[PDB]
DNA sequence: AATTGAGCCGAGCTTAAGACCTCCTTTACCTTTTCA
DNA sequence: TGAAAAGGTAAAGGAGGTCTTAAGCTCGGCTCAATT
């Protein structure tokens, strides 16, 4: 019951992020398929190539790392 | 007190300040006392000078 | 999942070229060398797209397309017909086959992939404009003919404005996109960084020509069209 | 209903050929000679199909298509791009614009009609432009004939309120309610000030206003000439 | 080999005060209408 | 013809948003030991 609850909270904070950003994050952590994908698979599947997804990932995480829009998950640790 | 039941029309406020307060649905001195100076400054187009005018009017009625 | 594409073509060399190019683009490709096998595979697999040759033996491509449109399981599957375009009769018969698009042989691979992308976008960033080119990998801007180094936030702000070039972007939208903050957070920080952009980009930061302030609305990036670069 | 097709092309001859051929096929055709008017017409009408030229003045066809895709009301409208096809760079930039199809000029009419039919088979509220005015909400600007006029927020909203009721008299109380959300009984005199600013920006002679008329005892009316008469008014 | 974290720095970032330019409001006085 | 009665224009003043600096911080990069 602590599994279904978590995902919902995570999905909510992900919604705040830009569509491309959240898609990038979901693919870089395997949130859908359980399989973490590299840069290169998203480099081919997505529009731009490698070395671009890393920037999107960092620009998304920096948004999540802020005390706003993500503070519940701090207790999950 | 009898001064707190006074309608804001008797406050002799400026037509601008009066019309802004009346636009904010503030009809009694009690209603105005329910707002803080910050809440008065949040009133749309209510400025610091108009808040000072309201303070001076309240001091005029004690 | 990977989109499934069924390619039906009797030219093994064309079929192989197409299959290789689609696989390189990341699609799951299925191949059929004849219209009967192609139809059966379409029925069995329900692919996300059918690419169909015209000149199949025993059954013309039009009859195949019509049969796919007559089967409830395949009636909605998009059909891209490949045609040699040479007779008005094949045109008139394609006008009744129910094809979604046409691609003339020989075709460029990029055009084919564009059509595939549009069809898939139907079933379901500005990096250069005029005098501005963004270089994400280095956080740099080409501004006319000069390279300008940007900070991460200056770069992201300029990118956000470029994405909405010619439109006024509200401060709350800038906060949401660049900083991910609540709409109600202090917008004054934005006012600072816009100034840096002007300091880097305007000829006179006191009379900004391109990064305009729309009082009460926000900021707008107005760039000259490429046709006007010689005047600026 | 008859499917609505918006054709946007600066070539009057291509635009006319397309319009005639579509009308012969039974569609309701709307025409725009520039990307800004085309965008405004698309937003106002929500056509069932947009045919969009590439080389529109003041706004390139790619920017027009991207903006149509950016508006929730128009994001789903199919866009058939007309392109002169000659450089791989316009190809590379179109690969990001979100166009649904391309048609190379010169095109066969039968091919055009086939693409139109396929797009229509695939698919299955404010006046922002009238006569000499395009309204530009995103920039709070008005195109008035061929001149750009910068408006304030309240001046823009007032002009929009008048445009919604073009040829009709708008009461001061209605203006107060729609633009300011104020009580009908609030002082309307403030509006009277801002109206002259609009006239100052829009009339040839603010003392003898031709377009922003006063209906004595009733309010203000925006009367615009029909497009057929524009050639007689630009010189003023 | 590949990471990795640590010190030592100045580049990126935020805070607060003050000034300062558009936008708006309301007045004082008019001009300009429709009507007895 | 005289007279309401509405409708304009030019100010004065304020309100609000948008720019400028002195104070301070903290953040990433660069080197460089120190290692799994």
């Amino acid at each position: 019951v602590a599994k279904n609850l978590l995902r919902e909270d995570l999905e909510g904070v992900l919604s705040t992020l830009s569509p491309r950003e959240r898609d990038v994050l979901r693919l870089r952590y395997g949130l859908d398929d359980g399989r973490m994908k590299t840069l290169e698979e998203i480099g081919q599947l997505f529009n731009v190539t490698r070395e671009r997804i890393r920037q999107i990932e960092a620009k998304a995480l920096r948004k999540l790392r802020h005390p706003n829009r993500n503070s519940i998950l701090k207790e999950y640790i | 007190t009898p001064e707190s039941q006074t309608p804001i029309e008797d406050l002799q406020l400026s037509v601008r300040a009066y019309n802004c307060l009346k636009r904010a649905q503030v009809n009694s001195v009690a209603d105005l006392l329910s707002y803080t100076y910050e809440d008065l400054l949040e009133i749309k187009n209510f400025g610091q000078k108009s808040a000072e005018e309201v303070v001076e009017a309240l001091e005029r009625i004690g | 999942m990977k989109p499934r594409i069924l390619v039906i073509d009797d030219d093994s060399a064309i079929l192989e070229l197409v299959a290789v190019n689609l696989e390189m683009s990341g699609y799951d490709v299925r191949k059929a060398e004849d219209g009967i096998k192609g139809q059966a595979l379409a029925v069995q697999l329900v692919p996300d797209l059918i690419m169909l040759d015209l000149m199949l033996p025993r059954v013309d491509g039009f009859t195949v397309c019509q049969r796919l449109r007559r089967d409830e399981r395949t009636a909605e599957i998009p059909v891209l017909m490949l045609t040699a375009l040479g007779q008005t009769q094949d045109k008139v018969e394609g006008f009744n086959a129910g094809a979604d698009d046409y691609l003339t042989k020989p075709f460029e691979v990029e055009e084919m992939l564009a059509r595939v992308r549009a069809l898939l976008q139907r079933t379901d960033e500005i990096l250069s404009y005029g005098p501005l080119t963004l270089i994400p990998e280095r956080f740099e801007a080409i501004w006319f003919n000069r390279t300008v180094k940007l900070t991460h936030l200056e770069f992201e702000l300029l990118h956000c404005l470029l994405q909405r070039h010619g439109q006024t972007v509200a401060p709350s939208e800038i906060l949401k996109e660049v900083w991910g903050y609540d709409p109600d957070d202090d917008i004054e920080t934005i006012r600072v960084h816009i100034r840096h952009l002007r300091t880097k980009l305007e000829p006179d930061p006191r009379h900004p020509r391109y990064i305009k302030t729309v009082y009460g609305a926000g900021y707008c990036l107005e760039l000259p069209a490429e046709t006007e670069l010689h005047q600026h």
